[PDB]
């Protein structure tokens, strides 16, 4: 656990549309809420290309072990169903277990994802804000509609606003 | 105040939970079901080929050619078989079908099937075809098994028959052949005149002689002797030689089978229908991309695994926490 | 100096330590363990349901009715049988029990067991009760096993005797009996007077006829002649009839049997005892809720799985890194 | 692995009561050792919950995989044998390298629950104290015991200081 | 500027790249592969145990002596056995092994292997020896079957013979007798005088009577009656008897046997070598220290285990992110 | 994911010699580039740890299930393969996964090897560097030769320059 999600940042965001992670501004001029497409959508390939993993690589025979018996044969028989429901037992464990696995590991995933994506921002603003601990950071200087967007984009510089602060 | 910049995550209305190793029921904001838990609940063709229904036949009565099963002539290819518990229509006449476990289970799938004249039925020389009231035909008629044919004294004489077969169809053959055991030494005497008969049967790497075992069997259908009918499967290039002078069952019907012991016999008492799945079960077909499944263990084709399991939800979303 | 606050975590006095993917005899403060090592190293009952010594006597013995062995007359039900590899006694009578394997698998363990009568051993006709000195019972008087009678001249005539079963019980029922093959052909005329006997048991989907294969065996006690034991389950509502003329040895007591084959013939000399457990293995008895266990492959009930692996220790506490 | 144990905390402490993670205090009126029961007990859920999966899930038939034989059926009996010793076999390895992946991600739990207490002390009090990377803050101003009661649960208000600073 | 230090990691010339669970085609500085795809192609000596070739020879063929096959007099253990599926020499009289198929799985490979003579073929009595035109030897002379005898009359009469064998190897030994079944009560005269004769084989466990099942068969060699053959596991301490008055084909060698079924009978056409392995396949021989391998299915000994999958290529380096 | 490898340091060092992680350094009189031997090689046990126990965990029996079988025993020829095709299936299945999941796991330590390194050097200069948020640090005072190496090996104490800064 990277102590982000219901973390630090202590709740989520409704209404954040086609996304997992993004922002929330306000500057004098409105607000104020967009999704990071770039961190979103490296997510979302991760998590399907998990998914296509999990189950494009079953790809084996999985019908029954079972054959045809008369009532004379009743040994074999019994074998062939014990063996059967050893298989299943096999796959049966091992799916609950590699489910609850990979959940455990989805969420600390996502929760890493937005806390590298909180750490972004604060490297790009450095000494320009001061940092709340919960996830916002309050500007010492202006900020634009556009300064804003470059804060999202990763091309704001700190250098063109030091003064200011 | 001052302009601020804040980062987030989704949240959303669900009630939507998940199981981790270290939590149970946690909510996230999205997730799939790794189970299939959904079937047709009838019989399906399987990957584009039909089965067959065996009627009110059993799969001995099927195999043999009761007359009142319908005829297997027409068929090519089965995926699987579905045959009642109770059929009616067996084995007409009293009798066992020798090592019947393995043929069930070498005829519950086969790709390529086709029923054929092994040896005529009357190039066998002088004797007479046995019908009984046993194994009536559709009509009402004294009749006998489609693939056997029972052989008998003519004109008080039942001469030394001998006749073989060659495998030239470059496939495996199954060929049916049977001993009847009559109910005392008087009655082989009426029926092959000859005293203590004897059938002879031979390839080139086994053979067998088979002897009558008089006496009375407490039967079924108006009969009291016992018949028991053998197979073989004759390999590409291989022959089989008959050789009798009474109490013989002759074979007529063959089998040219390829790709076999593929399938399944269901006696599942549920429909058969027009759709089409890649997995059938005893409880109906299924159709999923999903890799597992809760509905049976009895499955057979392209298959998800059956597993002993409550539906599994995949975590896709994040953790679900409310807005502040 | 100023006020200062700390964040720190558990040590102990522990050399406690587990293995992980990536390090070797890692300390931690706290650890399980996932494999069970200790059992009763005793025969318990199983889960409830006590198990069955077979004494001094085989499971061929025992299930014929040798009289030297214990009666299974007042035996209900069995979690699993106990049998001494070198018991003395068997088939007192030189002889084989025919197809012995199955039925060892078939009477593993049985949920539903009590011996009943199935045909009244003096319902027969005119024929005697033979007994040996190859199967002497408790007191020290020729006798012969329990299930079978075995039938013989009587005013110097064997008649042909005719007798059937009828499975009305409702479920499954073994029934035994057995072909006597005399020394030579003498013999036979003076124990059943008829030359070549023969004896013919059916049912509606079998039927099997038994001649006399006379002949010198190297035998055991006394004798140098041979029996053969047959057996055969009838399901609920099917009927075997027996018919002979000598050399019988009929079926007196069969037995009433559900949910079998749900047990194992455990050899191991170790000693039975008062407790209960969920789990038993040739070794001893296993109660624990670990799903584990390397004691014993041989294994049967609600057990752990067996694995060849040492103590497994799952981590439960932190790293255990001393104080600074 | 994140840092903390036996990274720059680098030391347990013997005599921390009923707890794996908690504070050491100290100002003009003594020391000082308390349990964190919210983030131990939140821990001590977590590994119950790993260890009650791991055994509860295992609800199958794994007795055995045997039948009775005679002398003339080795064949059959060996094959038997075969198949249960092959069962035995992908149960042996999985047994060993779950607990392997398991103790691995255990430790490594803990070492992440002892680094988000850390950032979650940094974070209450700002500015008022400093950082002496190794597990410890030093204040800038007074401390009362309530004030160090303040810190451990969470509600440490750093304006309420900011001055003495 | 100022004085300055950074931290950074490793980047190199690789195109080597490898997929985790969260992305294909991954870039890393180096990696190591979990599957073995590489064998030897060639028949190789099994931990030390070279196998045995039968050379024109079947396996049937080879284990009851045929005199057109090399003798098995010398050999001491095996670790597998190859056998050409299209051999020209097996039975060289029209006959059958009884029971090969388990024959087959016994000796598959054995670790403690020796001829032994069980009975004397001149103890037997007084009758002759024959051979056939059907098993010529490496000369051309009639021969027979090195492990069994052709026993016929001797001066017009076939006397009762019996000679018994004790297992006193203190291990299990193998015994093969046959039956031989000539083409008509005629011939069964002119080589056993006798009518009707008969063969008792016993042990103190089991006892069969063998009888002639006279007629024509469809042979091949020239020959027209039929043998079969039989076999039994002697466990030490017990004893085997044969008696017999014609139609007999006596047990002359045996073979002790210890750690058998152990192997496996590899039909594949490939070439044999002085090469050495742990594993071998029925493709070649596979030495290596991985757990994985993908090149055969058919595999005997301390193999990796095969899996149907491409090269797993496991990352030992870091994510190769090319510089600044 | 830790952001470190291609995160916040974006790119990799080409002739970073007999090591995974390390130092580049420049002062008055040169550059500069060390790999650093505790934090590498103690990263190469664990690769090894790892690879050893997935190897030589399986010392079980992995040759074929299959006996010999004449032309008359079809069935039980039939069943003896698809047992041996089933168990050859869960192998197939959990080597495909157990390596993607390792190959997440192993690449991901790395990135948590130098974001750690990347913070142990942060640790000890404390106010005495500016953080430049890509790997590097920019000295406030003059670093000898003997200066860096105190830096590298982890002993450089803050107080001994505190005042050129
Ligand atoms: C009081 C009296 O005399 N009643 C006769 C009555 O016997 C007779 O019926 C015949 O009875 C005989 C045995 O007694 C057979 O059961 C005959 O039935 C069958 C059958 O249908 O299967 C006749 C059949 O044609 C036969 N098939 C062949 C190939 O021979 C079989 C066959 O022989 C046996 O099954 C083999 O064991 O027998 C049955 O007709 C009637 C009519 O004849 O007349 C009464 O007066
Ligand atoms: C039912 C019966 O006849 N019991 C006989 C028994 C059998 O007749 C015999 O086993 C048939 O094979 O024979 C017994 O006793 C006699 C011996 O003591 C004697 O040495 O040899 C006799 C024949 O030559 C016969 O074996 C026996 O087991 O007690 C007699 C018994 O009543
Ligand atoms: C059919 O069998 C006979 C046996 O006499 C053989 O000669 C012939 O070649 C076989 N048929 C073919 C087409 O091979």
């Amino acid at each position: 656990l990277f102590g982000a999600i219901a973390g630090f940042i202590e709740g989520g965001w409704p209404g954040l549309i086609n996304g997992w992670y993004g922002f929330q501004h306000q500057n004098e001029q409105g607000t104020g809420i967009a999704a990071d497409k770039e961190s979103t959508q490296k997510a979302i390939d991760q998590i399907t290309t998990k998914i296509n993993n999990i189950i494009d690589k079953m790809n084996g025979n999985y019908d029954s072990i079972r054959g045809e018996f008369n009532q004379v044969e009743k040994r074999i028989n019994m074998l062939a169903d014990r063996i059967d429901d050893a298989v299943t037992d096999i796959w049966s464990y091992n799916a609950k277990l590699l489910v609850l696995l990979e959940n455990d590991k989805t969420l600390d995933m996502h929760d890493a994802n937005v806390k590298n994506l909180h750490e972004q921002v604060r490297r790009e603003l450095k000494d320009n804000a001061i940092d709340e601990g919960n996830g916002c950071f309050e500007l010492l200087h202006k900020c634009n509609d556009s300064c804003m967007e470059t804060i999202r984009n990763g091309t704001y510089d700190h250098t063109e606003y030091a003064e200011e602060s | 105040i001052q302009d601020r910049i804040c980062v987030g995550y989704l949240s959303t209305n669900s009630s939507e939970r998940v199981d981790t190793l270290l939590e149970n029921g946690v909510p996230v904001t999205s997730s799939i079901d790794l189970i299939e838990t959904n079937h047709t609940g009838t019989y399906c063709s399987l990957n584009g080929v039909s089965p067959v229904h065996l009627g009110d036949c059993s799969f001995e009565g099927w195999i043999v050619g009761n007359p009142a099963c319908t005829s297997n002539f027409g068929i090519r290819e089965w995926s699987y078989l579905i045959e009642d518990p109770a059929a009616p229509h067996g084995l007409c006449y009293p009798g066992e079908l020798n090592n019947n476990g393995e043929l069930r289970h070498l005829f519950s799938g086969i790709r390529s099937f086709s029923r054929t004249e092994l040896i005529p039925p009357t190039s066998w020389g002088e004797v007479l075809d046995g019908t009984t009231s046993a194994c009536r035909d559709n009509t009402g008629t004294n009749s006998f098994y489609r693939n056997l044919v029972w052989f008998i004294k003519k004109n008080n004489r039942y001469p030394v028959i001998s006749k073989t077969y060659n495998n030239t169809t470059g496939r495996d053959v199954l060929v049916l052949w049977g001993i009847h055991h009559p109910v005392s030494v008087d009655e082989t005497k009426t029926l092959y005149v000859n005293s203590d008969p004897y059938t002879l049967v031979s390839t080139k790497s086994w053979s067998e002689k088979y002897k009558l075992e008089t006496g009375v069997r407490p039967g079924y259908n108006g009969q009291r002797s016992w018949m028991k009918i053998y197979w073989s499967l004759i390999h590409p290039g291989e022959m089989i030689t008959f050789e009798s002078n009474g109490g013989f069952l002759a074979p007529r019907y063959g089998y040219i089978i390829e790709e076999y012991g593929k399938g399944r016999i269901f006696q599942s008492r549920i429909r058969m229908s027009r759709c089409n799945t890649k997995c059938q079960t005893s409880v109906g077909g299924i159709n999923t991309n999903r890799t597992f499944q809760n509905i049976d263990k009895n499955a057979l084709g392209d298959c998800p695994k059956y597993i002993k399991s409550g539906q599994l939800k995949l975590a896709t979303g994040l953790r679900n926490v409310p807005a502040i």
